[PDB]
RNA sequence: UCGGAGUACAAAAAACCCUCCGAGUGAUUUUAAUCUAGACAAACCAGUCAAAAUAAUCACUUAUUGAUCCAAAAU
């Protein structure tokens, strides 16, 4: 099929993939109650330590 | 709580808060679960891990816990290597 | 002009100038891998999470730096991200950094690279994920099996 | 009759596994159990 | 300007006799007197409360104190000797660098990150100095000598891409003090003290030029060094053809707080001169 | 102190020196693992389920049990 998109139609290859919606994560809590430590990472933005001022 | 000291006047801070417990800057406290080298045998392994956990302390019982501690315990910490401080600071709470 | 007992002259007595440290040796590493003055390096910088893509790009074709043998086994094993125009494209995501994301292209490069000129290496293939396809790969191979020679 | 606590040793290195024994003896103590160093399945003998 | 002024010509003169503080500013204090906060004045009826002595803080009514039920932990332990290095991000770096607080040309150590009010050290609350982390690793654009007590791979590599050299050195808690606000101690008016050698543990860190620790032996210099590049793929500058490279090449010993001074030393500010022993045990004393 | 029924007729909860039954463990083999979404319940403490990710049954089954600290043990 490669073939086909460079040689027949004059176009490039278009690839696709499976995406399954992001998981749900309830309304954070300021305090969250008798919740496992990990609770935080789980609304964690993204992986990176982020020093704002320093 | 010694809310004046005799000798400094000052705010003296309860120890034996600090031994069992963790501070974050975000204010969260954080604890272990009561009886988790206690009767192992005697437990379902789900309760082991629910034991063997750490976990977060409700808006009273911090709020308590910061009266008995004073500004020492309650400033920003860097040290090297430390496995929680990846956890001090809050992020994207919207209240 | 302090010294003391203690300093790094004194403990390190071979190399001592101020210049020392900061020779370059170009003769220890003469090989080069990956001459980064032939790659088009470009960056998709998004922010919002915030993740800069890297993307690493070089004809196939056109790369003198891997011999004959590596530069077309590379276009069998990875011809699934090959582009039209020759170029071979290598993608990174995670850190915001860019930096991290050169190393990491560059890494998954000299992993290819490393890959491809091992001619000792076996592409052992797992039956878990393709089962399916081996015995869809029979099945269908049972009616293609019927015999009429056409047209 | 009796309940009896007894701990169980793994054949390679450290890993233990604790529990208890009946005092009457009906089957008694050795195991097929999980080992965390290795990854694995092995004999844990009834030790103390 | 602030044509406020012109309606002050209209008004009669600011004295004593007419001021009013910022509305808000006095929230009033009250006091349990009349029929609204007499009686009982906020203390509720009878009982302990009314009384003044209810129970300590900790105190459940007897049922086992929450924070007593819970089992101690390893957690504030040995919380005192846990060293602490304060971060600086390459970000900040850039930006005092930007607005000239302090410049590159010169070398710079922890001193001069603090004269710029860059980076605040409390010595005394187990601080062992400044570390470097990678936040502005894209932005940084300035060439530069930094000391610093420990600094991420990273950072290194944003430095040398622009042709700094940096090099990880280690102070010790009265040294570092020493460093921090020096001029305090000089009106403190002692010698100024050897250096001490980092402890035991540390000894590996700073050994490698994996960090460019100061104790490393410079021979591996040059290599660990052009490694940094491969890894993060740039073209590493020779730093020995530059015209600020005297400046670069510019170290410490091991032994030494500053640049330009040495350990036995006596500054007399008044003066504005410098004093050194002549005598020969206190030179093997401060020299070793 | 813990659990079953009534009191409490249909989500939950609900007292009594109220009515009636039980528990402070047996019996085995198949040794019932790590790690984590989401939940129930709940003043707190404790209690419960549990997908994906890597390699326990039967006795009405529900009850078979105690927190810190402190001691003894080794990993
Ligand atoms: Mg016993
Ligand atoms: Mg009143
Ligand atoms: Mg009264
Ligand atoms: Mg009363
Ligand atoms: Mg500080
Ligand atoms: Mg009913
Ligand atoms: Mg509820
Ligand atoms: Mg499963």
């Amino acid at each position: 099929v490669t073939r086909v998109f460079h040689q027949l139609l004059d176009m490039r290859e278009p690839v696709f993939e499976f995406v399954r919606p992001p998981p749900y994560h309830p309304k954070q809590k300021r305090f969250p109650h008798r919740q496992p430590l990990r609770y935080l990472d789980r609304y964690r933005d993204s992986h990176e330590p982020t020093y704002g001022i320093y | 709580v010694t809310y004046f000291s005799s000798r400094k006047g000052k705010r003296k801070t309860v120890k034996a808060v600090i031994y069992r417990f963790l501070r974050l800057h975000s204010g969260l406290w954080l604890r272990r679960k009561a009886g988790y080298k206690k009767k192992l045998w005697k437990k379902t392994a789900a309760r082991k891990r629910r034991l063997r956990e750490f976990v977060f302390c409700n808006k009273t019982q911090s709020k308590l816990l910061d009266k008995m501690t004073t500004s020492f315990w309650k400033r920003r910490n860097w040290y090297a290597d430390d496995p929680y401080q990846k956890y001090q600071d809050r992020t994207n709470l919207k209240v | 002009e302090f010294q003391s007992i203690y300093s790094l002259d004194k403990l390190y007595p071979e190399s001592r100038g101020s210049d020392t440290a900061w020779r370059l040796p170009d003769d220890a590493k003469q090989a080069n891998d990956i001459p980064v003055d032939r790659l088009t390096i470009s960056y998709c910088r998004s922010s919002g999470k915030v993740n800069s893509k890297a993307e690493v790009r070089f004809h196939l074709a056109s790369a003198d730096w891997i011999a004959e043998p590596v530069r077309l086994k590379l276009a069998v094993k990875h011809k699934n991200r090959i582009n039209r125009s020759g170029e071979l494209i290598l993608t990174s995501e995670c850190s915001r950094y860019q930096f991290r994301n050169l190393a990491d292209c560059l890494q998954k490069l000299r992993d290819m690279i490393a890959e491809a000129s091992q001619p000792x290496x076996x592409x052992x293939x797992x039956x878990x994920x393709l089962r399916r396809s081996r015995i869809e790969n029979m099945n269908r191979e049972r009616l293609r099996k019927k015999r009429i020679s056409s047209a | 009759s009796k309940t009896i606590l007894v701990k169980m040793m793994s054949q390679a290195g450290t890993g233990f596994s604790f529990n208890t024994k009946r005092s009457r003896l009906r089957e008694k103590l050795t195991l097929l159990h999980y080992d965390p160093v290795v990854k694995k399945k092995v004999l844990f003998v009834e030790q103390k | 300007g602030p044509r406020a002024l012109d309606l002050l010509r209209a008004l009669p003169r600011v004295s004593l006799a007419n001021l009013k503080p910022n509305p808000g500013s006095r929230k009033p204090e009250r006091r349990p007197r009349g029929r609204r906060r007499g009686r009982k004045c906020g203390r509720g009826h009878k009982g302990e409360r009314q009384r003044g002595t209810r129970p300590r803080l900790g105190f459940e009514g007897g049922q086992t104190p929450f924070y007593l039920r819970i089992p101690k932990y390893g957690f504030n332990e040995g919380h005192s000797f846990r060293h602490q290095y304060q971060p600086l991000s390459l970000n900040r770096l850039q930006y005092l660098i930007d607005l000239g607080r302090v410049d590159p040309t010169q070398p710079i150590d922890l001193t001069q990150l603090v004269n710029g009010r860059g980076v605040t050290i409390q010595p005394s609350k187990r601080d062992y100095g400044v570390q470097l982390v990678e936040e502005g690793a894209d932005t940084f654009k300035a060439k530069v000598n930094i000391e610093v007590q420990m600094a991420s791979e990273l950072a290194i590599a944003a430095i040398e891409k622009n042709g700094g050299v940096v090099t990880t050195a280690f102070y010790d808690p009265r040294s570092l003090e020493i460093l921090c606000k020096p001029v305090p101690f000089f009106l403190r008016g002692q010698p100024i003290p050897k250096r001490m050698l980092p402890p035991e543990a540390l000894v590996p860190y700073y050994t490698d030029a994996k960090n460019r620790g100061y104790l490393a032996d410079p021979a591996r210099f040059p290599e660990a060094r052009l490694e940094l590049a491969r890894k993060y793929g740039y073209v590493l500058p020779d730093i020995t053809k530059d015209e600020l490279f005297k400046m670069l090449s510019t170290r410490k010993d091991p032994r030494q707080i500053f640049f330009g001074l040495a350990p036995g030393w006596v500054v007399n500010m008044a003066d504005k001169k410098i004093l050194k022993p002549t005598d020969e045990n206190l030179l093997k004393y401060y020299s070793s």
